[PDB]
């Protein structure tokens, strides 16, 4: 009565993961991690669509999956 | 009232958490003979004396075919049927009969929990262990030799809860 | 990984349930179906919509 | 032949299955039935029709 | 061991052993977390 068959193998080993991860979740204390960050009478035009494609697309810390790139240093927004 | 046979005190529980409340004198089942003489008085003592015998005593000595769960389930380990597996050739269409493998089906469903509990206290249990207890002579130490287990707002470790924080 | 996670007999991925019985009223309408598991599958209530 | 060939007992010779499932689409229509085979007897699905 | 690493204390600092890497375009990823 082993499931480790069932589980993608990274290499000779089973990818077993955290067991200490199971929902909860209320109304307060239960915070969860990606967050909301963020005839024109202006025309700039050029900051502006940038800006705009700036919005559509995203940028965070934990979003490690896969690799952070390269030489490195420890950072924040945890 | 008198200090040798005592109206008793019956504990009061909380489901929600499973421990148990304060208790408290009873006081439904009291006999009213205010209006009786010395006859019917003293064997009305005698009944509260019975009963408190009862009750000490009580308390002190007195603390194929698994029925799987309710309704038995037979169990076949060989009883394969459609032998053929889909290679490149076959195509096997609609199948299956629900029969539980011996060792894997059953032990896993009859598996307990991982770690045993360590908490509260169950309305059975509570119900045979939490007898009413006979408190004799009521209050008769100095103070902090008092039964703090009667009184509901009293906290084991913390002693003397205040209410409304 | 390769067995025991996937069924090679012919089976659905996306079935569809149809109203077994249906009310009206000026107000609200009601829709009643006969949600069927067979054997050797699992649900999850939180693919499912109407 | 005598005996073991037609049975004493209650039973039908013709049964009718009504619909459980409807559905009139703009282009089909869909019917659903369920085939109800007591013990004691066998069906020949030639004979079935809809 | 190691001498060569940063020291935030008595202790080394050093990552995880199984910290070498790969992912392909195919979705061979749409993987989760370094948790």
């Amino acid at each position: 009565i082993n499931f480790a068959s069932l589980a993608p193998r990274h290499g000779s080993r089973p990818f077993m993961g955290n067991w200490q991860d199971i929902g909860t979740s209320n109304m307060s204390g239960g915070a969860f991690s990606w967050g909301s960050l963020w005839k024109a009478w202006n025309s700039s035009t050029g900051q502006m669509l940038r800006d705009k494609l700036k919005e559509q697309n995203f940028q965070q810390k934990v979003v490690d999956g896969l690799a952070s790139g390269i030489s490195g240093v420890v950072d924040l927004a945890n | 009232m008198s200090k040798e046979i005592p109206t008793p005190y019956m504990w009061s529980y909380q489901p929600q958490m499973g421990l148990a409340a304060g208790a408290a004198q009873d006081y439904s089942t009291r006999i009213n003979y205010m209006s009786a003489g010395p006859h019917m008085i003293s064997r009305v003592n005698g009944i509260r004396a019975h009963r408190n015998r009862i009750l000490l005593e009580q308390a002190a000595i007195t603390t194929l075919t698994i029925r799987g769960r309710g309704i038995q389930l037979n169990d076949e380990s060989v009883s394969s049927s459609l032998g053929l597996r889909p290679d490149g050739t076959f195509q096997i269409g609609g199948a299956g009969r629900p029969s539980f493998t011996p060792r894997q089906a059953i032990l896993t469903l009859q598996t307990s929990s991982s770690e045993p509990r360590s908490g509260g206290i169950g309305t059975l249990q509570f119900i045979e262990e939490f007898v009413p207890s006979v408190y004799f002579n009521p209050f008769s130490g100095p103070p902090g030799h008092y039964p703090d287990q009667f009184i509901p707002n009293f906290d084991a470790v913390k002693d003397s809860a205040d209410g409304y924080d | 990984p390769t067995h025991d996670v996937t069924t090679d007999r012919s089976q659905r991925l996306t079935l569809r349930f149809i109203p077994v019985d249906r009310e009206d009223t000026a107000y609200s309408y009601k829709a009643r179906f006969t949600l069927a598991v067979g054997d050797n599958r699992v649900l999850d209530m939180a693919s499912t919509y109407f």
